[PDB]
């Protein structure tokens, strides 16, 4: 029937619009994770060089 | 990954902290005992021209 082949055609447009839906919300989830845990890689350098800095500039005035 | 990472990152840095400060420090060490011995060694020899003047000063 065409009713048969257009609720099949619903069924299928809606399985496909979800997982487009799906597809953009997984690339926006793997883009925060990866800039958070960039964000995290970029600070650590920060804070490990500035004590590395900071020892060799107490060491050396002692 | 991160967790690896920062715990790597920290242990090869606390390592280059603590052989490059004993490196300098034991360094600092050798030269201030070379130019205490420097400042005597030149001091010795340089003596007895001061008990001189000390002893014709306070003396009339």
């Amino acid at each position: 029937s065409k009713l048969e082949a257009i609720l099949s055609q619903e069924v299928e447009a809606e399985i496909q619009a979800l997982l487009q839906e799906a597809e953009a919300k997984a690339e926006a989830v793997k883009r925060e994770a990866e800039e958070k845990a960039k964000a995290l890689l970029q600070a650590r350098e920060r804070a490990l060089e500035a004590q590395y800095r900071a020892a060799l500039r107490r060491a050396e005035s002692a | 990954e991160a967790e690896a990472k920062a715990k790597a990152l920290e242990a090869q840095y606390r390592e280059r902290e603590r052989a490059e400060t004993e490196a300098l420090l034991a360094r600092y060490r050798e030269r201030a005992e070379a130019e205490a011995k420097a400042v005597r060694e030149k001091a010795m020899a340089r003596l007895d021209e001061a008990v001189a003047l000390v002893l014709k000063e306070v003396l009339p």
